[PDB]
């Protein structure tokens, strides 16, 4: 069976995948004990593209936790979800990142790698046939970022004919969360894109627009923004876990979604959203979701597709609906918004369907979309990496940890390469 | 006696069978626990005919097929669903992983692992059979079990058995729709290693079966558990005289000695006229006349190809049912005598005939209704190099700046052939514009 | 501004073919290079800049050794002497006389040696008490993407095979950390040198040869010109450096044919890749020449990373294929030529 292997690193990563589980186990029907207690019988037909079996009838994840820090992996314990975890796998050390590249990926960061690798390694091996990797990481912070990348790195070598996703945390335009986002997350997509198949790139301003705008929300906090990633995590993956007319999985969607190696950075976006009150007075068909998802107030990116051409697109729906629906409107969609697209892919979408919905929804959707609108989240770093590089203004705090120059205009000139190669289809 | 072994590559083939082995398992009686009831109280004849169908001594009937997809999200539901105890248990659900829409994956990378089982399956069922007349191959275009894999079985089935009969029903890939991006690189590379093998391709279209759902049948709704349906009596009606008995029997060899001039140009199309509601049922006779014409309609044909922009070369017309020749005669006199249906200048006769005792049967849960009596036209055609061309243009659209390729390498694909297959695509767009030019005396 | 100046030649029947009679199926008219199948159906045509036709001593345009230098070389090495970086390539399966092209023999020389002599002799000639030209080189080759360098001996173990990484300077280029470079001044260093980094070089059977190539290999030569002069103090040297490449690519491998499995697969697969890549650099050098704005993709390739500044800018490349005009290699001859005829366009 295909099988996937969830590392998560870091404030974001951790948070994140205390809810990704706790949506999964909802899914699946397992509860803060490991223990089955379903009502039906499909929920345990692919459980194993997850899970791993024990002795009492109990399941326990694939997750591997890899802070450097053991603040929060004292949350995920004390917690609700927490106590299903293997506890071999609560993988940490001391000396935190500092929000410092280096610290988690030269110094302090290759000195636990190699605990993670043997975790890894004892949770692939017991593995009939992989299908790949996740992981959840936050750009601009530390150990998600440097960690992140130095394990995708130490996989690829290892794992090479395999699939390794990453649903990263991107940056965002107006706020800064942190002072240093320019100086890590370039040198993360530098090694990133290298070493990666399909990206994922959240942001969180558009998921705070999205729950102030659409659910009508007063109080969004971090909980509720990791319940949409969740939500998208688990669509990716519902072909591979349950059945459907037309399946899909991981690489399909790679074939279909990556054209070059290089250009890997999609917008995620799920549907339907809508506020408590007013489900009311609204329908449950395809168009309506179509239209959900096409708009540019849902895409977590916090990137406007009208400013690009759409080089491919995928969608994954969940629910006993029709073929002609999809197959028809996506057409429409193509035909009326054809600025949007690109004309040498003749076809840029493609559909995927599956016939077990979420818990409460008697249908969903899933959206994927490559744009050449997301340069607009480079271009954004290069301008903020360089003002501040131009003069070295927080550069020492990284050369003491073992760096030098020329690894910044390494990815200043490739991120720039990279903004040329998506402006190439804009016009 | 007359056996044909169906094989089933991928989800399209798989859940095609579903809906075949449904309708032929209520033809013959038999019941999804593999017996019959009335054998056990008449005591005797053998209305489980042993085309499709083999029997044991404990009463029992296993049919002659074997499933395959690479995965095993589609035949997991056979196993565990309404039919489970009626197919042998050799259903290849080798789901290691998919072909991932590559050709590659699906020729070499996982084509392997997986054949030399198939093979070994397939000839335990034709040493069971004595009289064997084909090879029916269910498979699509565009994915990567059913485009490489049903390749790479042509290639086995070409040089272990040979002088039979190989044939397939395939989705031709819709010229807007589509469920892929890379749907024309694998068709081009499928159709560049499926033509010196295969006898006869039959070719379909799901943008036509839905155009034909919601203008003939009152759905606007539709799935693809109400196409399969009509697709598997497009192959029943194919497969009748082997079963049944009527006045002209026409075999499975009879097919490509009639449809098949040159041996590049074996792609018909398929149709199937009465495809009413029960509202609609009524109102309406039923005639041979309605339903000949209806086979020649356009916005009736299951491929977006008007034939009114090309010539045919060949028509079998295959009836069900309380018809009587002198019908069919009048109105193959009628089609020959209009003008919008050219005809080549070096096939006059262009038809062949074939009639069946036996009335199509009725699917409950389904949307047709109860005739008298049902026809299928296969029909050759130079208007689909249009679609070829159309296909063509796609695969050049998109290999000028050589997308969607390094995927194609990385299991194993040089660089020469996906120019070497599309340069063997162009001799066949350019046989259709010579057979549709007239002689000179 | 970039030119690519393709060309093909063909290679004429061995003994082993004249005995075992080999047909002929590959013919030429002009810049028409044709290729006939034995019996089947039909002939496809190609167009090059170029084209050698050494099938027969006797015919009109016989394309020895020495007219292969003096119409495809020669220009880069008096196009060096300026100060521009070089690139030539080559293509070709095994059994097609890529060796008997670029090295040669000890009678009849390639590419390879009428260039260095050339370049010697030019120098002498155009050397005085204040002009001077030093040259140092280096042997590498790319194995599954990965450097590595060949002129270093390796130690009886599992293996000595240092796989050496590339880097970016922000001013010069790109370049690889530890790449040793030695210095020439006769044409026998470099054979010394070669004869050396082509036995360190990797190589293995697949299903039809023992001796083949499965690495790319690049041949560098920087070049200078510390040049004294002013009349102030007698110093202010103006140095000019060019860099000269002349790679030997491999062989592109249907891996069906071959059945191919274990340390085969992968590299073919990346052999083909970065063909694929190289494909696509020297397509669209070729439409930049045509006052088009484009991207060049060199970060998909580790060759194309560390060949940024030999090919771009203002540069020369060239590419010359070889194929045999047997029967018995045909699927692998007709890729060769589909290959450097979208090379052209
Ligand atoms: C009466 C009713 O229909 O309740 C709905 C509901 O009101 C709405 C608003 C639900 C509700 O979700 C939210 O309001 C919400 C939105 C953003 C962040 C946090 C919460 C709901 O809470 C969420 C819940 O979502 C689900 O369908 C699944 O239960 C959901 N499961 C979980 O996320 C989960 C989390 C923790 C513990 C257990 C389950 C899910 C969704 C996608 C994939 C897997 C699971 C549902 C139907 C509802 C409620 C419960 C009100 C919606 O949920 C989703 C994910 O689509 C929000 O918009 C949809 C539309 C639903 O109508
Ligand atoms: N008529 C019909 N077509 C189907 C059905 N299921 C899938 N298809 C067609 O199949 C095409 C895609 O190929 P796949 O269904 O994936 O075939 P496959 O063998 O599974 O290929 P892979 O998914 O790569 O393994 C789509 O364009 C559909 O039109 C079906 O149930 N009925
Ligand atoms: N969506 C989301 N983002 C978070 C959360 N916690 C931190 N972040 C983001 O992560 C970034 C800070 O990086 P951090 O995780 O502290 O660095 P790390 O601990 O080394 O991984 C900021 O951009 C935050 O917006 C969370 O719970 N949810
Ligand atoms: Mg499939």
């Amino acid at each position: 069976m295909r099988e996937i292997v969830h590392i998560q690193a870091g404030q974001c990563g951790n948070q994140i995948g205390a809810k990704f589980w706790e949506v999964i186990s909802d899914e699946h029907g397992i509860d803060p004990t490991g223990s089955y207690h379903g009502d039906s019988d499909l929920q345990l037909e692919r459980i194993n593209v997850y899970y791993n079996e024990a002795t009492g009838n109990k399941y326990v994840p694939r997750a591997i936790l890899v802070d450097l820090e053991p603040g929060t992996m004292d949350s995920v314990r004390s917690g609700p979800f927490g106590q299903i975890f293997r506890p071999d796998n609560f993988v940490f050390g001391q000396s935190g990142a500092g929000n410092n590249w280096a610290k988690g990926h030269y110094t302090e960061g290759a000195e636990l790698v190699d605990s993670v690798l043997d975790v890894v390694r004892k949770e692939s091996e017991s593995c009939d046939c992989l299908q790949g990797f996740q992981l959840t990481h936050s750009l601009g912070g530390g150990t998600g970022s440097g960690m992140g990348t130095l394990l995708i790195s130490k996989i690829r070598e290892e794992y090479p004919d395999r699939i390794m996703n990453t649903f990263s945390v991107m940056p965002s335009p107006k706020v800064s969360d942190t002072v240093v986002e320019p100086y890590n997350a370039t040198l993360s997509v530098h090694q990133l894109v290298e070493n990666t198949d399909e990206t994922y790139c959240i942001d969180n301003e558009a998921l705070y627009d999205i729950c102030f705008r659409t659910l009508k929300l007063t109080t969004p906090t971090y909980g509720d923004l990791n319940h949409l990633v969740s939500a998208t995590m688990s669509g990716v993956t519902t072909c591979l876990r349950f059945p459907g007319q037309l399946n899909a999985d991981l690489r399909k969607l790679a074939v279909n979604m990556v054209p070059f190696p290089r250009l890997h950075f999609f917008m995620p976006g799920f549907a339907p959203l809508t506020s408590r009150g007013s489900q009311q007075y609204r329908a449950l068909t395809v168009p309506e979701l179509t239209q959900q998802m096409f708009d540019s107030k849902n895409m977590m990116a916090a990137c406007d597709p009208r400013h690009g051409r759409y080089l491919t697109v995928a969608a994954i729906f969940r629910g006993r609906m029709s073929m002609k629906e999809v197959d028809e409107q996506m057409l429409n969609v193509q035909n009326k918004n054809s600025s949007y697209f690109v004309e040498w892919i003749p076809n840029n979408v493609k559909t995927a369907v599956c016939d077990i919905p979420p818990r409460g929804l008697k249908m969903s959707a899933t959206f994927i979309g490559n744009s050449t609108a997301i340069q607009e989240l480079f271009k954004r770093i290069s301008e903020q990496f360089t003002a501040m590089f131009r003069r070295k203004a927080f550069l020492h705090w990284y050369t003491g940890e073992g760096m030098d120059e020329m690894e910044f205009t390494e990815a200043e000139s490739n991120m720039n390469d990279l903004v040329s190669e998506y402006q190439q289809y804009q016009d | 006696m007359r056996e044909c072994i169906s094989i089933h590559v991928g989800q399209a083939g798989v859940q095609i069978g579903n809906a075949c082995w449904e309708l032929y398992c209520l033809e013959h009686g038999i019941q999804p626990d593999g017996q019959m009831p009335s054998d056990k109280t008449i005591g005797g004849g053998d209305d489980s005919f042993n085309t499709f169908f083999s029997e044991t001594g404990a009463g029992k009937h296993v049919p002659r097929a074997v499933f395959v997809d690479l995965e095993p999200t589609v035949i997991d539901e056979v196993r565990t669903g309404t039919y489970r105890q009626l197919f042998h248990p050799e259903q290849l659900i080798t789901g290691k992983e998919d072909a991932a829409n590559n050709y590659a994956r699906g020729h070499y990378t996982i084509g392997k692992e997986i054949i030399d089982l198939v093979l070994d399956r397939i000839r335990k069922l034709a040493d069971q059979c004595t009289g064997l007349q084909g090879f029916l191959v269910f498979h699509s275009f565009g994915g990567g079990t059913g485009s490489g894999f049903t390749s790479l079985l042509m290639e086995r089935l070409s040089v272990d058995y040979g002088k039979k009969s190989k044939l397939e029903f395939s989705i031709y890939p819709a010229p807007q729709v589509s469920t892929a991006v890379v749907e024309p690189y694998n068709s081009i590379l499928t159709t560049h290693t499926t033509l010196e093998h295969s006898d006869c391709a039959f070719m379909v279209d799901n943008e036509a079966i839905y155009d034909i759902c919601r203008r003939n049948l009152d759905i606007e709704r539709p799935t693809y558990t109400n196409l399969n349906r009509l697709i598997s009596q497009i192959v029943s009606s194919i497969t009748a005289s082997l079963r049944f008995d009527g006045a002209l029997n026409v075999d499975l060899t009879e097919f490509q000695t009639n449809l098949v001039p040159y041996p590049r140009i074996h792609f018909p199309l398929a149709t199937y006229a009465p495809v009413i509601s029960a509202e609609k049922a009524y109102h309406e006779q039923l005639s041979v006349a309605e339903i000949t014409n209806a086979c020649f309609e356009p916005a009736n044909q299951m491929v977006k190809c008007d034939p009114r922009h090309g010539k045919y070369m060949a028509c079998c017309l295959l009836y069900r049912g309380d018809v009587v020749p002198k019908d069919v005669n009048a109105a193959i006199a009628t089609i020959k005598t209009k003008r919008s249906i050219q005809f080549v200048d070096w096939c006059p006769t262009g038809f062949k005939v074939g009639i069946n005792y036996q009335p199509p049967t009725v699917v409950p849960g389904g949307d047709l209704a109860k005739v008298q009596r049902a026809v299928c036209m296969l029909s050759n055609t130079t208007a689909i190099a249009e679609a070829w061309a159309r296909l063509d243009h796609k695969f050049d659209l998109m290999y000028a700046k050589r997308a969607f390729v390094h995927w194609y390498v990385g299991e194993g694909m040089e660089e020469g052939e996906f120019s070497e297959a599309r340069e063997d695509m162009a001799a066949l767009e350019k046989d259709y514009e010579e057979v549709g030019v007239d002689s000179v005396e | 501004n970039s030119q690519v100046t393709v060309a093909v030649r063909v290679r004429p029947f061995s003994k082993r073919e004249k005995t075992e009679k080999a047909s002929q199926v590959v013919f030429t008219n002009g810049e028409e290079i044709t290729v006939e199948h034995p019996d089947m159906k039909q002939v496809y045509s190609f167009i090059y800049d170029v084209s050698f036709w050494s099938f027969d001593e006797c015919h009109p345009g016989y394309a020895s050794q020495t007219t292969v230098y003096e119409t495809l070389a020669a220009p880069l090495l008096d196009r060096a002497f300026e100060g521009y970086n070089t690139c030539l390539f080559a293509y070709g399966q095994t059994g097609s006389g890529k060796s008997y092209t670029m090295m040669g023999l000890n009678e009849e020389p390639g590419i390879i040696p009428r260039f260095c002599e050339d370049l010697f002799a030019q120098i002498a000639k155009k050397q005085t008490s204040e002009v001077s030209y030093h040259l140092e080189m280096s042997f590498f080759e790319v194995y599954n993407e990965k450097i590595h360098d060949l002129l270093v001996c390796k130690g009886e173990n599992g293996q000595r095979k240092q796989p050496l990484r590339a880097r970016e300077h922000p001013v010069s280029g790109p370049y690889v950390e530890g790449l040793s470079m030695n210095v020439v001044s006769s044409y026998s260093d470099i054979q010394s040198w070669l004869e050396l980094g082509n036995k360190q070089r990797a190589t293995a059977a697949t299903g039809m040869n023992d001796k083949s190539s499965r690495s790319h290999s690049v041949f560098t030569l920087v070049m200078t010109q510390t040049k004294t002069e002013v009349v102030e103090g007698e110093e202010h040297d103006h140095r000019i450096t060019s860099r000269i490449n002349l790679v030997d690519l491999a062989g592109s491998e249907r891996c069906s044919t071959a059945h191919s499995s274990g340390q085969r697969l992968k590299e073919g697969v990346s052999i083909n890749k970065s063909l694929l890549t190289l494909g696509k650099v020297i397509s669209a050098l070729s439409e930049q020449a045509n006052g088009k704005r484009v991207f060049i993709p060199y970060r998909e390739s580790t060759l194309t990373w560390l060949l940024k500044e030999s090919l771009g800018g203002n540069s020369k490349t060239a590419m010359i294929a070889t194929v045999s005009p047997a029967a018995s290699n045909i699927e692998e001859t007709l890729s060769t030529l589909r290959y450097a005829t979208q090379a052209r366009l």
